[PDB]
């Protein structure tokens, strides 16, 4: 509540949003960003959140080529429930708003989306998203530069057995 | 990624100019999207971001672009661990067993039958982090075993950066706000302002070691194959504590490489070193910056910007859209004088052909010649000792350069491999007469666009990176958002496209409009005044609340 944007689209469909804080600056992101691209966000969510494997089984790959049964072992280590709590705890009232706003917007999208520009519309993994979703791809874009390049290596990280 | 930031001293108004050229996915978590965020009153920037992101992550304002592009600086470290002689689960510091923790994690995962299984997995941490095997060169054995300390990971930070930098007036506000913050995860930042101030910032999240420390704390083979590697077993290889640095652990401002100036800055994923050669970055931590050789995008560009000429838009512009195979510089013309010296091998015949009439370009219309240089250069690369003019650290910008077709092994070896990457070109399944953008493509639903570039790794500027997909070349990524801008005092003037275009929809009207156009290499107003808005025939809008 207290969530209003003005968006307008030049050529190729490039949005301007306009609001008068955060909140309605988000929405109108999350909005304009869901009629573009909302089947690409609901699919980076699941890997980010690491429910690659429950929808689509161990044989796939994410979007950055990971298996997804590590890929989920991976995310699910790295997006942990304390993790992503301190993380919002970290962040400034502004960054804050900017997120609710936009979880908000992206979700009013799918309330109304009938397929117009979504091909996905009815799977069930295009779901209504959170703060802590956005929270789950930005902790992933983080360690794009560090631990995710060796999230395979993380996966297979076992100790010793009884060899000679 | 490229960016050049022109200052005051170079440009054709004395006024700044950058050219924003990042190289990126065409596809999934990284796939830039454009927009213009405003709050009137305190907020108005326009430029592309990420999927999730409320914020624009390259861009510009009413006086101010900036831009980013991948920077060498190490954001983690690997730590090798010494392990307790009687239990390869404990490890070694000072001297101490310390037990590892286990952290589970449980996953879902859909079967054969569309029902789900739990599977629990167990990942081990040590006081560093995470455990990692790289089999063969990162084992877990009885003796040893690696963990990874990622410095991004306390990064809380990064939004809030950006969110900053989206506010910032000029080049020494942006600075100011990158120096304070520390937010940058893993990009260099160049940017140039109205007043004709020109950036380059290496100020990103880099772990910190003090200096005297580095020669005992390093692992010395894995630190020569590129690898952050730090002995695991010493607690005074620790990341130092410093109270200047945002984040304990973190290398202070001060003391990552910066340089403002009013001609030129320039990066092409190399170190900071070459910048600007007029003012080499020198001196810093192994983890921040070293004095490497520099790729071929780099050499180009500074090929293009040294002098004392004056940098128009449009200099800039083609520098991208040439499609220049900047490599081909340093190798073709030794290579054809070993073609002519080898008229009438048979084998060599169609190879020296397509080499003496190729254009030297990745246009769309390039002939084979790109291709039978590009598996050349796969074999020649794996050569020892071939070039005419090695590396030298005081030739920086001129060397490697020929062929040393003077000594006789190196000459029968270039011959080799010509013939081998003619039999690979000639195997494969190439049309006689076909060029580049026939082979390049990228699939819009059931239809294929034609992409011009090639790879960052032969010195093209507009880096475009394909893999094999039945008959052709697939783009997965490279030149993505493309932003050039100046500043008439009308307003800021920004061009470019967005090359695979706003939406991953085949459904979208926005599915491939860039695209196309990015394929002819028409680059478009990015309309950012109000009066270029409304005089957008296209212009839509929408007003939402709840
Ligand atoms: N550094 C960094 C990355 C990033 C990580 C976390 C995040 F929240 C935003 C950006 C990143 C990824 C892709 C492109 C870029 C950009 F810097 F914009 F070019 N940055």
């Amino acid at each position: 509540t207290g969530l209003a944007a003005d968006i307008r689209w030049t050529a190729y469909g490039v949005p301007h949003i306009r609001a008068k804080d955060e909140r309605g600056l988000g929405y109108g992101i999350g909005y304009a960003y869901a009629r573009d691209n909302a089947c690409l966000l609901a699919e980076e969510i699941v890997t980010a959140r690491g429910e690659r494997a429950r929808y689509f089984g161990s044989e796939g790959k994410s979007s950055a080529e990971l298996d997804n049964l590590p890929s989920d072992i991976f995310y699910a280590w790295l997006n942990q429930p304390e993790a992503l709590q301190a993380f919002w705890q970290a962040q400034t009232p502004a960054v804050r708003q900017l997120l609710e706003g936009y979880a908000a917007g992206f979700n009013r999208f799918l309330r109304e989306a009938d397929g117009k520009t979504t091909s996905c519309l009815g799977q069930p993994w295009l779901r209504a998203i959170a703060t802590d979703d956005l929270l789950r791809l930005t902790r992933r874009l983080l360690v794009e530069g560090g631990v995710g390049q060796f999230a395979d290596a993380l996966v297979a990280a076992a100790p010793p057995g009884a060899e000679k | 990624s490229n960016a050049i930031a022109v200052g005051s001293e170079r440009s054709a108004d004395g006024k700044g100019m950058l050219l924003a050229n990042p190289h990126f996915p065409w596809n999934g978590a990284m796939r830039f999207y454009q927009m213009h965020l405003t709050i009137p009153g305190r907020l108005d920037v326009m430029g592309a971001s990420l999927p999730g992101l409320p914020v624009v992550n390259i861009g510009f304002s009413r006086h101010l672009a900036w831009t980013h592009t991948v920077d060498t600086s190490s954001h983690f470290t690997l730590y090798r661990l010494a392990l307790d002689p009687k239990d390869p689960r404990r490890y070694l510091v000072d001297g101490r067993s310390l037990p590892l923790e286990e952290k589970s994690v449980a996953i879902e995962v859909r079967g054969a039958d569309g029902k789900l299984s739990r599977v629990e997995h167990k990942v081990y941490q040590s006081i560093y982090g995470p455990l990692v095997v790289w089999p063969g060169k990162l084992d877990w054995n009885r003796s040893e075993a690696y963990a990874l300390r990622d410095a991004n990971l306390e990064n809380t930070r990064v939004l809030q950066q950006w969110y900053s930098i989206n506010q910032a007036s000029d080049v020494a506000d942006l600075r100011r706000r990158v120096e304070a913050l520390q937010g940058i995860p893993w990009v260099n930042t160049l940017a140039a302002d109205e007043q004709g101030n020109a950036l380059y910032m290496n100020q990103s999240v880099v772990p910190y070691l003090k200096p005297e420390l580095i020669p005992a704390c390093a692992i010395p083979q894995l630190v020569a194959e590129g690898l952050p590697a730090l002995q695991g077993q010493d607690s005074r290889c620790a990341w130092s504590r410093d109270p200047a640095a945002a984040q304990a652990g973190i290398t202070p401002a001060a003391q990552l490489p910066v340089l403002l100036r009013r001609d030129f800055v320039q990066n092409s994923n190399d170190s900071a070193w070459l910048t600007n050669p007029a003012s080499p970055l020198q001196g810093f931590s192994p983890l921040v910056s070293q004095e490497k050789p520099i790729g071929p995008r780099a050499r180009y560009a500074l090929s293009r910007l040294q002098g004392k000429q004056p940098l128009e838009a449009k200099t800039l512009e083609e520098m991208v859209t040439a499609n220049h195979v900047f490599s081909a510089d340093q190798v073709l013309p030794d290579l054809l004088r070993l073609c002519r010296d080898n008229q009438g091998e048979k084998s060599l015949a169609r190879a020296c052909a397509a080499l003496a009439q190729w254009d030297r370009g990745a246009n769309l219309d390039s002939g084979s010649g790109f291709v039978y240089f590009q598996r050349f250069m796969q074999r020649f690369a794996e050569l020892d000792g071939a070039w005419k003019e090695p590396f030298d650290a005081q030739r920086p910008l001129d060397t490697p350069q020929g062929i040393a077709l003077d000594r006789p092994q190196v000459a029968t070896q270039v011959r080799q491999a010509l013939a081998d990457a003619a039999a690979e070109v000639e195997k494969s399944g190439i049309p006689d007469g076909a060029r580049w953008g026939d082979l390049q493509v990228s699939t819009r639903g059931q239809e294929r666009i034609a992409i011009p570039g090639g790879d960052g790794h032969f010195g093209v500027y507009n880096a475009i990176q394909s893999v094999r997909k039945g008959d052709h070349l697939e783009v997965v990524g490279g030149t993505s958002y493309i932003q050039l801008v100046t500043f008439p005092e009308e307003g800021p003037k920004a061009r470019g496209l967005l090359a695979f275009s706003q939406s991953s929809d085949p459904r979208s009207p926005h599915y491939r409009d860039q695209t196309e156009l990015f394929s002819r290499q028409q680059w478009q107003t990015l309309p950012f005044s109000d009066r270029q808005i409304d005089a957008d025939p296209q212009l839509q809008r929408l007003s939402i609340r709840e």
